[PDB]
């Protein structure tokens, strides 16, 4: 039960789950399937102050498990602490069902913006001109037309 | 053809239910009726 | 060798002021390594073998105290433990005596499943071998057929421990058990016959059996409910079913697909 | 280019509805 | 049930009726 | 990233290609026929 | 025999005497068809499981 | 020499003459049709690499005095394999070293010369860009070092050949994988070595590094091609998951990997057998023999095919388990024969009512059962001759004292013969009550079953079945 040690709310352990969830959440990625609240409220406890560093973790383990948008989601609440993750094997994963999703919400957008909107996640929609940097830094640019006009942008 | 990755290595049917049901019960029941009569 | 622990382990502490110095103990623990399994630097077994003879003394007291939440938190961290390649001490005096006692209180937490993936980690040693795992093992099994005086003649058989508060929940779920196979279709029964098949001479227990359910207290007397005459004599339930079912059968019969 | 596929097969997708509903929808006319 | 059965029966013998005509002619015709 | 957000559909919108032509062959083919009969 | 069909009894003779044609003519008339076209699809195997 | 001069010089020519005809006609066709125009949904070179497979399991056994194969690889390895003007001097090349073995000596490759025959994709302008060339040009030598296994120090040579296959792999998982199939037809030399990757290891070496690399497998599978590599990669993760005892088995319930659509007729087959077990395994008993039954009847037509005589023997374990059993030696063989006898001793103990007869099995076969692994659903079997023994009891007799069937079932003890049939009742095996102050057990007799609704539902079950096969018939039919 290497995540049932969050059964302890003293602050210490708090912050020690953390300093632990960095090299040890890599092996038993089938042992964490069941763990979406031990890992948002453990998020929203402030004594876990890496909190959005668990929301890596879930995202870790959920796209293991198959639940792609549960990683997603717990990338979307993981800040910027997955907003820098970008440029990886597993990160571009969970970047993957992100914009799968925010393209059409920007679709709808630009379609008609004027109210009723989605709500801007500012994660979900950070990295995107985030990459549209990416689309700048590494010199390719014909891909980045298509992104815009998929993400209605 | 044939590949099969290998990851470890009438005449039948009647006699065989008859098999199951007289399995270790009176085989040569023959002669338990010459002894059955003063018995019974 | 940075220890702070040798002196009050082994002699009951019951609920004192250690258990917040024990886990400010285990706390001097994680500062100075993490219980990552500790792939390189075989040879020191401090972290190893001395450390995690303090987690499987903190799940023993665990059970004492009734802090079943907690209780699991230890044991699944020491399963992390002999999951490690690694040598270590194959076994001591105390690991039947806590792998095989996960099996008998999970036993109790009514999840079937993980009571059988467990058979995995160890193969011969429940019948052939391991004598003390053969009777958790062949207990739900008594509890798995009908048999309940045999499961009470291994409630004679303690040999390891002392298995105090799992054989106690294990009255419980036998008490409503047979407080639920009362509930058949029985007869007449007088106050001491079903007053003596759970564990009972003659307490007012049976009157917080016999008002619970049915079977009511009379002359020396439980009175069947067995009528079981309200439910047949349905045309109406296939009627509106089947003329679904008919129509579904004209679908694929001639309308081409 | 990848969207120049995405568009490009988008068109496929579209004009091969376009085929199939309408070959589709004569099985009865053509037996009538 | 009887005429359901007796209904996969039938297109199956139609079935090696369109496999006697589809592998006679790949090597006859081309 | 933003590469990884719209490749994984392009790759198989070649795949989802020929199957409606497949289905236009195994439609049509029947439907020529069945003009062809009737016109017959 | 079964010239009459009916039941005896052993402790007063009570002789229960009942009657139904019951049916044969809808299921095994209906039985030998399965059969039959059990042997059809063993004569599919000579003209189809020898050939493709 | 005279012993040798007439049964040594055939072996080198006549394998000479067959390897210019199937993987010279493989070589011909796969560098010009994998890596060249196509090779589509309906192609033919994997089919012609399952001929050079299958054909080469049991052609080499001997360790190839007189260069016969010793001599095979410095001439199959000097390979540019670039295009046809420069492999016009190979197809010479194919003929210029069967003289070398003939007029001089080669180097006989006896366990030690593996070492020079692996770095070649440096000599005369080789690539790797060409992996339909170099992925076979791995596999062409990456078979015949382990399709022997030899095991005795030259599991090296297995590994450093496997080395520069895998960094053909990762050329395969990075660089230009797209409509060349060079993932397609590699996801096969993906899963073919996979084995050759796993009897190694499963002889003297671990096995979980590998798995987090096929985790970074799985990654980039059906992430840039969804065919053929969401398939070969779950078999072969889960080969010994389920021999272990890690999570691997609600993880794959919840997976979306576990419909790849389409597996190639003999690997699909197996795929739902090796999840036929996890809910085997994990109590799962009336979904399994589903998909027990359906992993049957999808394999080809081999005889010797020990992993059938597995599946076989699995399949009634869970309808053991269910109550129902046919006839297992119905396909009865002479392989079949010895590998059924304790296994059909079994079940002769289930249809019998007797309870220490299982015990007399269980002493006489105990060791025989854990050699298949499979001891684990067989000690549960007590529950299950029980709740047959007390139907058949109940069925026979109508008005039996319960101190009467406890002598019959050999239970010891009156008094919890009273408590199967509760249990018997609380599951639902007979309706009627017991005098429990006297001591009989009365039955009720069974009333019109016939006007019922439940032949019903044994025809609705069943008419809605035939319509289907009906309808399949239909779909397909009409391909001219």
């Amino acid at each position: 039960g290497i995540i049932s040690l969050l059964d302890e709310d003293e602050p210490q352990l708090k912050e020690f789950a953390l300093h632990k969830l960095n090299a040890v959440v890599n092996d038993f990625w089938a042992e964490i399937s069941e763990s979406v609240d031990k890992i948002e409220v453990l998020y929203e406890d402030e004594g876990f102050r890496s909190r959005q560093f668990a929301a890596l973790v879930a995202s870790k383990v959920f796209y293991h498990l198959g639940a792609f948008e549960e990683s997603l989601n717990y990338a979307l609440g993981a800040g910027d602490l997955f907003n820098v993750n970008d440029n990886s094997e597993y990160v571009e994963t969970i970047i993957a069902k992100c914009i799968d999703h925010y393209t059409k919400q920007c679709v709808e957008n630009a379609d008609l913006p004027e109210g009723e909107k989605k709500p801007i996640d500012q994660r979900l929609e950070g990295i995107v001109n985030k990459m549209f940097q990416r689309c700048l830094d590494d010199h390719k640019y014909k891909q980045a037309i298509g992104i815009a006009l998929e993400t209605r942008r | 053809m044939s590949e099969k990755k290998q990851p470890v290595d009438e005449d039948n049917w009647d006699d065989d239910n008859v098999e199951d049901d007289f399995s270790n019960q009176l085989r040569a029941e023959l002669e338990k009726h010459g002894y059955k009569m003063e018995t019974s | 060798m940075y220890e702070q622990l040798k002196g009050e382990w082994n002699r009951k502490s019951p609920n004192l002021s250690k258990c917040g110095e024990e886990l400010g103990r285990l706390k001097l623990v994680l500062l100075e390594l993490n219980f990552l399994p500790t792939t390189g630097t075989k040879l020191t077994k401090q972290q190893l073998i001395l450390a995690r003879d303090i987690l499987e003394i903190g799940a023993q007291w665990s059970i004492l105290r009734k802090d079943i939440p907690s209780f699991e938190r230890y044991m699944a961290q020491l399963k992390c433990y002999y999951f490690d390649y690694k040598e270590q001490l194959p076994e001591s005096a105390y690991m039947h005596q806590l792998l095989g006692l996960n099996l008998l209180f999970l036993l109790s937490q009514n999840r079937v499943a993980e009571f059988h993936t467990e058979l995995e980690r160890l193969p011969a040693k429940d019948i052939q071998t391991n004598v003390y795992i053969k009777h958790p093992v062949s207990l739900e099994q008594y509890l798995m057929e009908g048999s309940y005086n045999k499961v009470f003649l291994a409630k004679g058989n303690i040999p390891a421990e002392s298995y105090t508060f799992f054989i106690d929940i294990l009255l419980d779920t036998i008490r409503d058990e047979i407080a639920g196979c009362i509930e058949k279709a029985y007869e007449k029964i007088l106050f001491t016959e079903a007053t003596r098949i759970l564990f009972f001479n003659t307490p007012k227990k049976m009157t917080d059996y016999a008002k619970k359910r049915g079977w009511v207290l009379g002359p020396n007397n439980y009175y069947s409910f067995a009528s079981q005459q309200q439910k047949p004599e349905d045309t109406t339930i296939p009627s509106t079913e089947l003329a679904k079912q008919v129509i579904e059968y004209a679908r694929q019969l001639e309308m081409i697909v | 280019d990848l969207y120049s596929r995405y568009k490009k097969l988008q068109q496929e997708l579209e004009f091969l509805e376009v085929q199939e509903e309408y070959i589709k929808d004569e099985q009865k006319n053509l037996k009538k | 049930y009887l005429a359901s059965l007796i209904r996969s029966v039938v297109a199956l013998h139609n079935l090696i009726n369109n496999k006697i005509a589809n592998r006679d002619a790949e090597k006859k015709e081309g | 990233g933003l590469r990884q957000y719209y490749l994984s559909k392009i790759e198989e919108l070649q795949l989802i290609v020929n199957d409606k032509s497949q289905n236009l062959r195994r439609l049509q083919a029947q439907r020529n026929e069945l003009n062809a009969k009737v016109r017959l | 025999d079964k010239k009459f069909h009916g039941i005896l009894d052993q402790g007063e003779g009570v002789l229960i005497i009942f009657d139904e044609p019951p049916v044969d003519k809808t299921y095994e008339a209906a039985l030998e068809t399965i059969q039959n076209m059990s042997k059809v699809v063993d004569s599919l195997y000579n003209k189809a499981k020898k050939l493709t | 020499p005279p012993g040798g001069g007439e049964q040594e010089p055939p072996p080198p020519p006549a394998p000479q003459d067959v390897e210019m005809k199937e993987e010279a006609a493989t070589g011909g066709g796969s560098t010009g049709e994998a890596d060249g125009k196509t090779a589509a949904a309906a192609a033919e070179h994997s089919q012609r690499e399952l001929d050079t497979v299958t054909l080469e399991d049991i052609k080499e056994h001997v360790k190839q005095l007189e260069k016969a194969v010793s001599g095979k690889e410095p001439r199959f390895v000097l390979r540019a394999l670039r295009m046809l003007p420069s492999t016009s001097r190979r197809l010479n090349h194919y003929v210029l070293y069967k003289a070398v073995q003939g007029f001089f000596t080669s180097n006989n490759a006896t366990r030690d010369f593996l070492l020079p025959f692996l770095e070649e994709p440096m000599d005369t302008e080789a690539d790797l860009q060409f992996r339909p060339r170099t992925g076979k040009a791995a596999s062409t030598p990456l078979l015949p070092e382990v399709e022997a296994y030899l095991q005795l120090l030259v599991v090296i040579f297995m590994m450093n050949s496997k080395r520069y296959k895998e960094a053909q792999k990762i050329s395969d998982d990075l660089m230009q994988k797209i409509s060349t199939q060079n993932r397609r037809a590699l996801d096969l030399v993906a899963a073919k070595c996979y084995y050759y990757h796993a009897r190694v290891y499963e002889f003297l070496d671990k096995l979980d590094v590998v798995r987090s690399f096929l985790h970074a497998r799985l990654r980039t599978a059906t992430l840039r091609h969804d065919a053929d590599g969401q398939a070969t990669l779950l078999n072969l993760l889960l080969r010994n998951y389920l021999h272990y005892s890690l999570y691997d088995q609600a993880e794959k319930l919840v997976s979306k990997s576990v419909f790849p659509e389409q597996a190639n007729n003999n690997e699909w087959a197996r795929y739902l057998y090796y999840t036929g077990r996890i809910k085997a395994i994990q109590l799962e008993y009336s979904e399994a023999r589903r998909t027990m039954t359906n992993a049957l009847r999808k394999a080809p037509q081999h005889t010797a095919v020990g992993f059938k005589q597995t599946v076989h023997k699995l399949l009634i374990v869970v309808e053991l388990l269910l109550g129902e059993i046919p006839d297992r030696l119905q396909f009865r063989q002479p392989s079949l024969k010895r590998s059924l006898m304790p296994y059909f001793l079994l079940t002769q103990a289930v249809r019998t009512g007797n309870l220490a007869k299982f015990n007399q099995v269980l002493d006489q076969f105990g060791e025989k059962f854990q050699a298949d692994g499979t001891y684990t659903l067989i000690i549960r079997l007590r529950h299950n001759v029980i709740k047959t023994g007390v139907r058949m009891i109940s069925l026979s007799y109508s008005r039996i004292s319960l101190a009467d069937i406890a002598q019959k079932l050999q239970l010891d003890s009156p008094e919890d013969a009273e408590f199967i049939v509760a249990k018997a009742i609380r599951d639902g095996v007979i309706e009627a009550s017991i005098n429990h102050e006297k001591g009989y057990v009365q039955s009720k007799e069974m009333i019109d079953i016939y006007s019922t609704r439940e032949p019903q539902l044994a025809f609705h079950q069943r008419i809605s079945f035939c319509l289907d096969i009906h309808n399949m018939s239909v779909k397909a039919m009409r391909f001219p």
